[PDB]
């Protein structure tokens, strides 16, 4: 039969432009927002509304049609929905670049530790290739330890030039487990966790120069979007829940992490809305950051992996993106 | 959640220190701001929604409950010309009981502005003098012991 | 209806149609709920 | 490439027309040239003045009721089918045109080029029928604080001076 | 148009490679097969790829092939003018 | 009381209601039995999923965290500390610690399975109401087996 | 009502961009805000308690004098002089005509501030306004 | 408003039409799915001026269609609807909801929200029609309509408008 | 570059440098399902209306 006519002009992908999504994108984009962390109404007979299997999301059944679009399962692609996180979490996939990114700039005011003013850093920036310069720019930064408020001129090291700075030392970031965690040297050293707010807080301090510098773009990709704050649903065509004899269902194993997700971010919610002392936020805050981190990667070294029932570790999307029998 | 509550909204301040105790007060530059944005955005919202309600009402479906405004129920009315029909119910469309609550919304700002006049009046002299911003130290210099023998050391 | 809109755009007359394997679109789900916006475009930017 | 996605409301008000419906258009040659507005009347002419074109391209290769019936007769014969739509353009213009003769726009578009209004407010001068200058700056909103009222109450005068039959 | 040379300075090769037939030879063909009209007489024949052969062979296909440079440039060659030596 | 969202196949051309419809499970088509006019084409049969039943557990999707190829100790003891310090699944851990009892109990006496299922299903229907609180667990698990 | 707006007290303090406008039909102070929503889509009533004089947007403009009584007289002033127009030189340098014609003017301008004889008085200025 | 605007249509012939003829086929297509069509982008196409110097770029194969595809630019006359304008009509219909004014090749719905409170609806006169002291509103009436609001999409356009300011309505 | 090896890896890093991508060669087009501009598509097939209208 093949799909229906459409309006539409019939065109040919000509780029493909990569970026990230920013929290506002992602909230416009959705079209429901997932409350309930179940899948079946009390009866068992249709999907609950705001649950993971929501009606809104599209339809993988052959007898129905999409809340959306009114459309079947041969013509609907599938509508994104989005959950609202409790704290924002760390991206498993760019923890590393968040690192790098942290000690390139000053965790106090958000400029660069090291300006034009230094004839090294001239050259760097002066770099055509974002990836070398960015590499370039982290060597020279990550030995500074001091803000710099001021710097000599460069006419002369004579008299000292005042630069927008603070003054504030800079600590020695590590990442131990999911956390980040910065040591200060007095004038042994003092440590705590950087919490992921105050990162986020930071990255949204930095110029629109600032970070272009770092190889970021100011409308595809910033730093700020790098901390995942509203966390995108994919609709059930991607996590499709098959059945064995069709009178018994199983559902995907992203479903499976997705409730987990739903529950460790109510818990949370409930947790700090009355009491929760903070020691148990932070608990709380891991489990939730573990749980998002594996639902991307569920290969992550040094950490768990988050199991099923039957014991077969969860598959998650870097998994299905990767091998021979992956996706590409 | 009495303390939970409070430390959201900015109005109390917690500060922790090594002596890991938990200590409490009041920031008073803070709490300023909190009370002088939130009343703001309150009667914000208040007069935000009564010029949304003084538009046109809408439409909705009895049966899916979709929300239909003025627009998207004149592109689909049958070819008869004589009723709404809901797209993915192909029913008639009942209208919306939003006409009334036009005079109830401004009954309630009128009465809020009345109630909040006090916090008004003084934020119109805390703008006028001099705010000094509190800290834990400061704070002490106003300390009053709150138990003979108190297990916490009131000490910087 | 022949009704096409893009929520968040908020635009109705700006819409393409285009035929990519499945698989593809199945990629580009999977990248858009891991924070990654695989963007298709019709028109070039940059000459070769 | 920049997905902005920032676009001002259309409004006849602010004489925002769009982006597609900007003052300077530019042309199939490639030459920046000036938006034109068309009023009831001026379409009613350019319109028909094509229709009668393309009748004799294909032969080569009065009150309102005669000529209603006319243009009905010739826009069946000169026009393919699916014409449903031009149908009621040309019954609609044809009932409430201003102008008749080609003589009568041309002195009209004459007299309201001298103002220096913007296309859309010319056309929008031409097309509505105004008694006095309180009508056009109520039912016209952007003609306020464009133009005294001296000035438009003797163009609306002299626009219904020349008012036809 | 500053992408398209102009016939008198065209610096690409005048034989019709492998690949420009064997679409030219397919394009044509699903054409005819389309009840496209043919402009070759034909003496008995109904296989539109031999059709199209035919039509090749005596130079009654108006198409004409746009070849593209690696900048962006093409050119633009009749299927008449191009000659048929492989 | 909600939208239909429903889908049923019916021939335009033979316009008969109800249809013969046969599904061509190895050619992928369903058909119109009467014309022969394919009706929908590219249909799916009825690992990466998991099949649970929900009769005894209802809906309830959780998953463990145990070690894999490369784990800390630390991670392990304190993620699981953070499950276990969950206020939802505790009313529902009551009920899954009954059968996982009622379970060992069926085991230790050498019954089939359907048993326990039969009477993991039966302390799950007579759970949660008013009459079955002042009477001893023993005494539940036991009436259920 | 020192900086709040009647109807919506939308406070100065608060709402500093706040701008005041009065209409010549009842010279009701009104905050912009209030305007546009009332009045957008249509003529309606004044909002005020006892008012039931209806107004136009298009009519609004910005308070000149801080007393809304001297308002009121200046702006019947500049419609009385827009057709009671005359100079010395009208009457031939005759100052007791003038000054007499002056003297007249003056006393329908204070009619019609106070309303002495409206219907009168109102029919006389459209009488003359044609000649 | 009535507007003269340089479009761009991508005309697509079937193999059928590659005769010595095609041409003229295009130009045929063109009159057969241009004028009359709706576009939310440039509103009502009505007519094409110059119907003899319409400019055909050279046609593109497509892969596996087999069709040719055509740039067409070309010069037309199109009616594009917008918020605030005020426009005369004629009444077609009349319902309780609101009577639908005919302006050219739109219809513009007045809702009763956006009609003067004097204005009522009798269904008892045959046909129904707004009765009011000043004025009576029916089918073939000539009515005097401000666009209030418009939504355009991308083969369809409707637009709603209102008759409470003043010197609108009944003529 | 993701088709080969690291294919998560290198997706991660092109979405933090906004990366672009021209689909000029025959991975993006296999990928995109389109005819890939090698061989037989390294040229477009166009009609002739000059040669056309002499033909007939
Ligand atoms: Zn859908
Ligand atoms: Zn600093
Ligand atoms: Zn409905
Ligand atoms: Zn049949
Ligand atoms: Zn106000
Ligand atoms: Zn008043």
């Amino acid at each position: 039969v093949g799909q229906q006519y459409s309006s539409a002009p019939l065109r040919t992908v000509k780029e493909v432009q990569f970026g990230l999504f920013s929290p506002e994108e992602v909230r416009a984009i959705s079209v429901a927002k997932i409350r309930f962390p179940e899948t079946m109404d009390e009866t068992q007979t249709r999907a609950k509304i705001g649950g993971l299997n929501d009606p809104r999301l599209g339809s993988i059944d052959r007898n129905l049609k999409c809340q959306t679009c009114q459309e079947g399962m041969n013509e609907c692609p599938g509508h994104f929905g989005h959950i609202d996180l409790a704290k924002p979490v760390f991206h498993v996939g760019f923890i590393a670049k968040i690192k790098k990114v942290c000690e390139c700039v000053c965790m106090h005011c958000g400029k660069l530790l090291l300006d034009e003013h230094n004839e090294l850093m001239r050259q760097a920036l002066a770099i055509k290739d974002s990836k070398k310069r960015f590499a370039a720019i982290w060597t020279l930064c990550k030995t500074k330890m001091v803000c710099e408020t001021d710097v000599p001129s460069e006419d002369d090291p004579t008299q000292l030039v005042s630069r927008g700075g603070c003054g504030n030392t800079q600590p020695t970031i590590r990442k131990d487990g999911l956390k980040l965690v910065g040591s200060w040297k007095k004038d042994e050293p003092e440590l705590r966790v950087l919490s992921t707010e105050e990162i986020l807080n930071i990255f949204k301090h930095i110029s629109v120069k600032d970070f272009t510098s770092l190889g970021f773009n100011e409308v595809f990709s910033r730093p700020e979007w790098m901390i995942l704050t509203c966390l995108p649903v994919p609709p059930p065509p991607v996590r499709p829940s098959i059945s064995f004899n069709e009178s018994q269902r199983g559902e995907d194993d992203l479903t499976f992490k997705l409730a987990d997700i739903l529950k460790a971010n109510i818990s949370l919610e409930t947790l700090e809305h009355n009491g929760a002392p903070h020691h148990a936020i932070e608990e709380a805050e891991s489990l939730l950051q573990f749980h998002v981190a594996t639902y991307m990667d569920n290969d992550i070294a040094g950490q768990p992996q988050a199991l099923q029932k039957s014991g077969r570790p969860v598959k998650s999307i870097r998994a299905r993106l990767k091998g021979k029998e992956g996706r590409i | 959640p009495l303390i939970a509550r409070l430390r959201s909204d900015r109005l109390i301040s917690i500060h922790k220190q090594r002596e890991e105790r938990v200590y409490y007060y009041v920031k008073y530059p803070h709490a300023i701001d909190a009370i002088k944005w939130k009343v703001h955005q309150v009667v914000q919202r208040l007069k935000d929604d009564l010029d949304k309600n003084s538009e046109p009402n809408g439409y909705m479906c009895p049966i899916c409950l979709t929300k239909y405004t003025q627009l998207e129920a004149v592109q689909l009315l049958n070819f008869d010309r004589t009723e709404f029909l809901c797209s993915l119910c192909d029913e008639p469309l009942v209208e919306d009981d939003s006409g009334k609550k036009n005079k109830e919304k401004q009954d309630k700002l009128n009465r809020l502005m009345d109630q909040i006049q006090p916090i008004i009046d003084s934020l119109k002299k805390i703008d006028d003098s001099r705010i000094e911003e509190n800290t834990f130290e400061i704070a002490l210099a106003r300390l009053i012991p709150p138990q003979n023998q108190s297990h916490a050391a009131y000490t910087y | 209806h022949n009704q096409f809109e893009c929520k968040g755009c908020d635009n109705k007359i700006d819409i393409y149609q285009i035929h990519i394997p499945y698989a593809a679109k199945l990629l580009f789900q999977e990248l858009m709920a891991m924070n990654i916006t695989p963007r298709l475009y019709t028109d070039r930017s940059r000459d070769f | 490439r920049r997905l902005k996605k920032v676009e001002e409301e259309e409004n006849a008000a602010t004489l925002q027309l769009g982006q597609e419906f900007q003052l300077k258009q530019i042309n199939h040659q490639g030459e920046e040239e000036e938006l034109i507005a068309l009023n009831l009347s001026e379409a009613r002419l350019v319109i028909k003045e094509a229709l009668v074109e393309r009748r004799r391209a294909f032969k080569r290769s009065e009150t309102r009721e005669k000529e209603l019936e006319s243009i009905d007769v010739l826009l069946e014969q000169t026009t393919g089918g699916n014409n449903k739509d031009l149908k009621n353009t040309m019954q609609y213009l044809t009932n409430f045109s201003r102008f008749r003769d080609q003589e009568t726009v041309g002195a009209v578009i004459q007299l309201l080029k001298s103002t220096g209004l913007h296309p859309f407010e010319v056309a929008q001068l031409g097309s509505l029928a105004c008694d006095t200058a309180d009508e056009a700056k109520t039912l016209i909103p952007s003609l306020n604080n464009k133009i005294s009222d001296d000035e438009l109450e003797r163009i609306l005068k002299e626009l219904s001076n020349l008012e036809t039959l | 148009k500053e992408k398209a040379i102009p016939k008198d300075q065209r610096a690409t090769t005048p034989y019709m490679t492998k690949y420009e037939r064997a679409r030219i030879l397919g394009t044509r063909a699903l054409q005819i097969s389309m009840n496209a009209p043919v402009f070759v007489d034909l003496e008995g024949e109904t296989d539109p790829l031999r059709i199209a052969m035919k039509e090749l062979a005596e130079k009654k296909i108006p198409l004409v092939i746009r070849r593209y440079l690696p900048d962006g440039s093409f050119e633009d060659w009749s299927v008449e003018e191009l000659i048929v030596d492989l | 009381r909600g939208p239909n969202l429903n889908i049923v196949l019916t021939c335009p051309e033979c316009k008969v209601y109800p249809p013969k419809i046969v599904e061509r499970f190895s050619e992928g088509d369903v058909v119109c039995a009467l014309c022969g006019l394919v009706l929908s084409d590219k249909l799916v049969d009825t690992r990466v999923g998991e099949a649970s039943n929900p009769l005894l557990d209802g809906n309830n999707l959780s998953t463990r965290i145990g070690k894999g190829e490369t784990t800390d100790m630390r991670f392990t003891k304190e993620l699981n500390k953070a499950q276990g310090k969950n206020v939802m699944d505790k009313k529902d851990n009551e009920v899954q610690a009954a059968f996982a009892k009622i379970t060992m109990l069926c085991d230790a006496a050498e019954l089939p399975k359907i048993v326990k299922d039969c009477a993991k299903e039966a302390y799950k229907l007579c759970h949660d109401e008013k009459t079955l609180k002042g009477k001893s667990m023993e005494s539940i698990m036991a009436a259920s087996i | 009502n020192k900086d709040m707006c009647p109807i919506c007290k939308t406070d100065r303090y608060l709402s500093p961009d706040v701008k005041f406008l009065v209409n010549p039909e009842c010279y009701h102070r009104i905050c912009e805000s209030c305007v546009d929503r009332i009045f957008s889509l249509g003529p309606a009533q004044c909002p005020y308690k006892g008012c039931d004089k209806i107004l136009r947007k298009n009519k609004f403009k910005t308070q000149i004098f801080d007393d809304v009584e001297v308002e009121k007289e200046v702006d019947i002033r500049k419609r009385v002089f827009n057709v009671f127009n005359k100079t010395i030189d009208d009457f031939n340098g005759d100052l007791v005509e003038y000054n007499k014609y002056l003297e007249e003017v003056e006393d329908i301008i204070y009619k019609l501030d106070h309303g002495i004889d409206v219907a009168k008085t109102e029919e006389k200025l459209r009488t003359y306004e044609e000649l | 408003m009535f507007f003269i605007k340089d479009l761009s249509l991508n005309i697509t012939l079937h193999p059928s039409f590659f005769g010595p003829r095609m041409k003229q086929y295009l130009k045929t297509k063109l009159l057969e799915e241009v004028e009359g069509s709706c576009t939310g982008k440039f509103g009502y196409i009505l007519c094409v001026l110059d119907y003899d110097n319409i400019d055909i770029q050279r046609g593109r194969i497509l892969p596996t269609d087999g069709s040719a595809e055509f740039n067409v630019k070309y010069r037309a006359v199109v009616f594009k609807p917008f918020k605030g304008e005020v426009v005369d009509g004629t009444v077609v219909s009349c319902s309780q909801h609101g009577f639908e004014v005919q302006v050219g090749p739109m219809k513009v719905f007045v809702t009763k929200h956006l009609m003067p409170q004097d204005l009522t609806f009798n269904a008892g006169s045959n046909p129904p029609s707004y009765q009011s002291s000043e004025d009576v509103i029916t089918i073939k009436s000539r009515i005097r309509v401000k666009i209030e609001g418009c939504i355009s999409q991308v083969s369809s356009i409707h637009a709603i408008g209102s008759i409470k300011e003043d010197y609108l309505g009944a003529i | 570059r993701c088709s080969f090896e690291e294919t998560v890896e290198i997706l991660f890093e092109a979405g933090a440098s906004a990366e672009l991508d021209d689909c000029r060669g025959v991975s993006e087009n296999v990928i995109l399902g389109q005819m890939a501009p090698i061989g037989t598509g390294a040229f477009d097939v166009m009609i002739d209306e000059e040669s056309l209208v002499k033909y007939m």
